[PDB]
């Protein structure tokens, strides 16, 4: 239970042989970040909590001082992110959940953007299909709308304008 | 197969003549004489309104037909056809004589000049009491002899229609005393709708054939204390704030006068005859 | 059947109070207009909509100081006859939260008039709530069919504030702050404040000339991005943003400055933003009613004969011009690293 | 071949003779003729025309029946009229009796437009005084002018196994609708072969627009009666405009 | 049960949808409708609509035929298409080729109103379409995608020929899309509206006047009215003549 403290940073846990081997609660007095979790060689490792500077906070596993794995992230507009972490960013299979539009976006993400999957909105209206990734703003590319209001689905794609095209006409369908 | 020259000379009149600079006219808003008497459901209604303000157009651009004004008199139902009456100015000329009436037996076709009329076959129309046959060349009364064919007749009981009930409202023609002419007045405000309706309201404009400018609440009235002129409303309910009004003659039933607004009109449609009984 | 009845006891006198004193147009002579030009409801609907908005203007339960009949919406299952109003006392507006942009207050800018609708002509009038900017800027997001129900929901994306009362007076501003215009010269603007004063030195154009977009001017004021039609700058302690700064057209703008249509497949030129309207085929046609015709809003049309203007909206509420996409879903936000 | 004859297009078709309907009250009709004719139980009503009053409030009149059939060797139709000062609301126009009909057929001259009018009539007491309402002597008048005219389209209504008079929805057409032969009375059988052209000579007239197919059949017993058939589209219909008077003098005209 | 719609009535029941046209051309309408049936040999000539333009001389468009019969399972009626700018004198409306139509369809945006006009696209090497090529391709879209009658208003005789049903009782139920097919559907076949596409036409039934309209949604400014009381019906077009394409997010 070494508490050591820095020209200022507070850690407080446990130290084998100098290094952080354990549980601690390590505080940035500089930028306000913390981080109470495990450790492996004075590096986090396994699992944690963090808090960011912009209030962000992240619980879930670690891998040697970044953000890997499961992992559920809260942004400072009140999004949530669950799901699969690699490199410090969304990377895998996840669930971004919005706050405001109350929509959210299920599946496979890369880099930090979303690939592929659906998008559903509040009322049960989904787009699934593949989407513009971490390149594009996760923007829809090509797939399917479903309309719950008027129970209507379409294949299309987005033309470079941002316009809608449509394959065939609307048909009566279910949800995916 | 029917022919189709009347339909032919009826949408002659729409549109652009496929080909001279035409003349200047004086008319009045026929579009919104149509439309008041719409409002007053007199006359001959909107749509053969259009049709009477694109055939006084027709009437009035022809240059060869040197019109200074073209007015529509109205329409006189017969027998076999009826008759559209055009009284024109042209730029023997005094008195009854004063304008010019073209008839057609359908807007478009080919107009027909009336003669001249004479003192004599207006006495002699006032005997009798006939009903037009359409045609302007038929004999028209055996045992009292009229001077006359129908062409005649018609013009004759077009002078007296005329004398009756054309009329104007009060305070905008006023007469000048050098030329002897109607002079309009620019700053006449109309009264409203409803006070239309009363025979104060409008005047001649006419010779008698009553003054000039005498009134309609100054005429002969009927038996019985009968003003000879019945009011019509746009509107049964009098809380409508802009409505019409005007007056039907009772001695010649289908002679109507009426305004709304600053748009103010006069019409003759009937079958000629006038509410007096005949004695033979 | 309870309508018919409604709609015929317009007709004509009751039966057996006092009536209330107000302000409204010409109706039927606005029907005599339009059915000059081709536009507009038709001839016998006008009368109905004289005699509608005779009746609103009468009650005394309403308050109303003056009428103009606004127009109609088309619904799926129903329609919306509007009519624009001022009361003789304004209803109490709740004050906008922290955080977001304030409204501007009944009489001021895109709330300076009541809008009463009913879905038939003599029907029940139902008074359609204040509009908000954010209403206003969610539905330029929007591209719906009204239904002719006003609590329907109108969108789950993107969020509308409102259901479809609210949608459909966010319509009623974006159209009447954009179509409904008066003859140019007819008004002056003050220098000082945003009223208009009309003029005595005006004198009409003659019959076809009032189909040019030159001679109309705009007699309400332009609706900016915001979603006010004046921005509100908020207090600065190189500081505002763009949706601020945007000083837009001056007052009495004429149609000739709009901006024109986004360019349609098979043409480079840009359509314009109103489309002439002629009454008659021959030019040589004596006493004709002309006007212009709004493209970005088809539908709004506006007409004048001498000194009596009209301006009226019959369409479905949809904004034309292929200036439409659908709505993308907001940004994922980033990490707190981005580089 | 129509069912009921339209008010839209007896007003169209007739502008030209000037039976012309007022705006609010073309627009009042539109409204009010299907609600009176739900509400008095009526299969057919239509406007049977308007009558000119002193003070300008005309008399909008409407007749209506359920059942026509065949009586005594005449097509008897039990009509119910109905007036209007407005075209908004309807009242009763009751009927008068036989009496009555002869006082009131004394009573010359147009109608004053008060319902609640009573013309003061002597008669030589077998003085006797008589006081006849306005409404009498309007519904006098439309009894007299509807006896009168009643235009159909001869054989344009069909009489069934039932021995009632219906309309002839397999109706051809009139073979020449410049001949009073192809228009008769509605009171008149189908089959009998009594049309317009076995009254008193002189007493109609038609015109007759051979391109377009429209022809106008007029009164001249009653001046203000018209009549129209649209061949091309098979629809007639008439209405009276004008006083109720009758013309009297028709020998010395023609 | 009428022969063939009525012009009047027409633009009386539809003139609530915004469906009107000028007081002058309806005028000359009345005129030149017969002249042109007349001289054009056709049995019904009806105003079928009319497209806006963008200098305001808007295309009237009149459509008539003569033979209507039953062509492969479809009641195949052939029918000739005029234009006017005026309502006094009706140009033919050519028909346009069948490679030409895609690249009519092609071009978006309000016509101009010019006879003369032609559009270009590129698809490198350039094509000019002319706008009347356009205009016909714009009015036989709208017309293959509504064509609205009543259901059962027509029989097919003993020679396979689509005539009107004398003996049309009218529609039980106005208000529902049962009762409203298609011009093009056999009679029997049981093809009604509510075998379109669900959402894509809008039935208001006013119950009391036994009026009911029935509104396109793919192409809005396709108006049809059935009055049940005077078993009377109409249909006609006012609009720029594009189609609705977004239509999953309209409704």
């Amino acid at each position: 239970l070494g508490k050591m403290e820095y020209p200022g940073d507070k850690f407080e846990g446990t130290m084998e042989h100098g290094v952080r081997t354990g549980k601690g609660t390590y505080t940035w007095g500089v930028s306000g970040a913390v981080y109470t979790g495990d450790y492996v060689n004075g590096k986090k490792h396994g699992k944690g909590k963090m808090v960011y500077p912009d209030k962000g906070v992240y619980e879930g596993d670690w891998v040697e001082d970044v953000m890997q794995g499961q992992g559920t992230y809260t942004y400072p507009n009140g999004d949530i992110y669950q799901g699969a972490f690699w490199a410090g960013k969304r990377h895998g299979k996840g669930m971004y959940h919005y706050k405001g539009p109350c929509c959210q976006l299920v599946g496979d993400w890369a880099d930090g953007g979303f690939t592929y999957g659906r998008w559903v909105y509040a009322d049960g209206s989904m787009f699934m299909g593949k989407f513009g990734g971490a390149a594009a703003d996760s923007k829809p590319t090509a797939g399917s709308y479903f309309y719950s209001s008027s129970s209507l689905v379409q294949e299309g794609h987005f033309a470079k304008d941002g316009s809608w095209v449509g394959h065939r006409d609307p048909a009566v369908g279910k949800e995916f | 197969a029917p022919d189709a020259t009347q339909t032919q000379a009826a949408v002659s009149i729409f549109g652009d003549p496929e080909l001279d600079p035409p003349n200047e006219f004086e008319a009045e808003n026929m579009l919104g004489a149509a439309a008041v008497l719409d409002c007053l459901g007199v006359g001959l209604g909107r749509e053969l309104g259009v049709n009477i303000a694109l055939a006084a157009k027709r009437i009035g651009e022809d240059p060869k037909l040197a019109v200074r004004s073209v007015r529509f008199f109205g329409k006189f139902l017969g027998l076999y056809s009826d008759y559209f009456v055009f009284e024109v100015a042209f730029k023997p000329g005094k008195g009854a004589n004063k304008f010019t009436y073209l008839v057609c037996s359908s807007l478009g076709g080919p107009l027909t000049r009336l003669p001249d009329v004479t003192p004599a076959q207006v006495k002699a129309s006032r005997r009798i009491k006939k009903l037009l046959t359409g045609r302007l060349t038929s004999h028209v009364s055996t045992y009292p002899a009229f001077p006359g064919n129908e062409a005649n007749y018609l013009r004759a009981l077009i002078a007296r229609i005329s004398a009756a009930t054309v009329v104007a409202p009060s305070d905008l023609f006023s007469l000048n005393d050098e030329t002897g002419e109607l002079e309009r007045a620019e700053d006449w405000e109309p009264p409203a709708g409803r006070e239309m309706a009363a025979p104060t309201a409008w005047v001649h404009v006419r010779p008698h054939l009553p003054d000039l400018l005498a009134a309609l609440e100054e005429d002969a009235q009927l038996p019985g204390e009968q003003a000879a002129w019945t009011p019509i409303y746009s509107s049964a309910s009098e809380a409508v704030k802009t409505q019409a009004g005007g007056l039907r003659s009772l001695v010649w039933p289908g002679a109507v006068c009426g305004g709304r607004g600053s748009e103010w009109t006069c019409v003759y449609v009937g079958w000629g005859v006038k509410n007096a009984p005949f004695v033979p | 059947a309870a309508a018919a009845v409604a709609k015929a006891s317009l007709f004509g006198d009751p039966e057996p109070d006092a009536p209330n004193e107000f302000e409204c147009e010409d109706v039927e002579g606005d029907g005599d207009l339009l059915d000059g030009l081709g536009v507009g409801l038709g001839r016998q609907e006008m009368y109905a909509a004289m005699l509608a908005v005779k009746r609103l203007g009468e009650d005394a339960k309403r308050g109303v100081s003056t009428v103009r009949f606004f127009g109609k919406f088309f619904g799926t299952q129903a329609d919306y006859y509007v009519f624009e109003t001022t009361l003789q006392s304004n209803p109490d507006m709740p004050e906008a939260p922290e955080g977001t942009i304030p409204l501007e207050p009944y009489g001021e800018g895109v709330n300076a008039y009541i809008y009463f609708v009913s879905n038939t002509l003599g029907g029940p009038l139902q008074q359609l709530p204040y509009v908000t900017p954010e209403q206003i800027k969610a539905s330029r997001l929007l591209r719906r069919y009204l239904t002719g129900r006003l609590d329907a929901p109108v969108s789950a994306f993107p969020a509308f504030p409102g259901n479809e009362a609210n949608y459909l007076r966010a319509l009623i501003a974006r159209i009447s702050a954009a179509t409904v215009c008066c003859p140019r010269g007819f008004f002056t603007a003050d220098d000082d404040s945003a009223e208009l004063s009309a003029n005595d030195e005006w004198v009409p154009l003659k019959g076809r000339e009032m189909a040019l977009p030159v001679n109309w001017s705009h007699r309400y004021a332009h609706l900016k991005g915001q979603g006010r039609t004046v921005t509100h700058k908020r207090d600065p302690p190189n500081f505002w943003t763009a949706e601020e700064m945007e000083a837009g057209p001056p007052p009495l703008a004429t149609l000739d400055t709009d901006a024109p249509l986004p360019a349609a497949t098979g043409d480079k030129v840009p359509p314009p933003a109103w489309s002439p309207v002629f009454a008659s085929a021959s030019v040589t046609t004596r006493n004709q009613v002309a006007g212009v015709r709004s493209n970005r809003w088809p539908g709004a049309v506006c007409a004048c004969a001498g000194r009596h203007f009209t301006s009226m909206y019959v369409g479905w509420g949809i904004k034309a011009g292929g200036e439409w996409s659908p709505c993308p879903p907001p940004p994922p936000v980033p990490q707190w690293g981005a580089p | 071949v129509q069912l009921e004859p339209n008010i839209t297009l007896v007003l169209k078709h007739l502008a030209s003779c000037g039976a012309v309907v007022s705006a609010e009250q073309q627009a009042a009709l539109d409204h009010s003729i299907p609600i009176k004719r739900i509400e008095a139980g009526l299969r057919s009503l239509t406007l049977w025309g308007r009558l000119t009053t002193l003070n300008g409030k005309d008399y909008l009149v409407a007749e209506g029946y359920n059942v026509a059939s065949s009586k005594e060797g005449a097509a008897v139709y039990e009509t119910k009229y109905f007036y209007s000062q407005d075209g908004a609301r309807w009242s009763d126009l009751q009927p008068v009796d036989s009496e009555t009909a002869t006082r009131c057929a004394r009573i010359k001259g147009m109608l004053s437009g008060d319902p609640a009018k009573n013309y003061e009539l002597e008669e030589k007491d077998p003085p006797l005084v008589f006081q006849i309402p306005e409404l009498a002597v309007l519904r006098c008048r439309v009894d007299a002018i509807a006896t009168a005219t009643s235009v159909i389209p001869t054989d344009s209504t069909i009489l069934n196994a039932a021995s009632q008079v219906v309309p002839n929805r397999l109706f051809a057409g009139a073979a020449y609708p410049e001949k009073l032969e192809s228009y008769q009375h509605r009171f008149s059988l189908p089959g009998s072969g009594v049309t317009l052209s076995q009254d008193l000579r002189g007493t109609w007239a038609v015109q007759y627009d051979a391109f377009k197919g429209v022809a106008q059949v007029r009164s001249l017993l009653f001046p203000g009666y018209f009549f129209y058939y649209a061949a091309n589209e098979l629809t007639w219909g008439s209405l009276y405009v004008g006083d109720g008077l009758r013309n009297n003098d028709l020998i010395f005209m023609l």
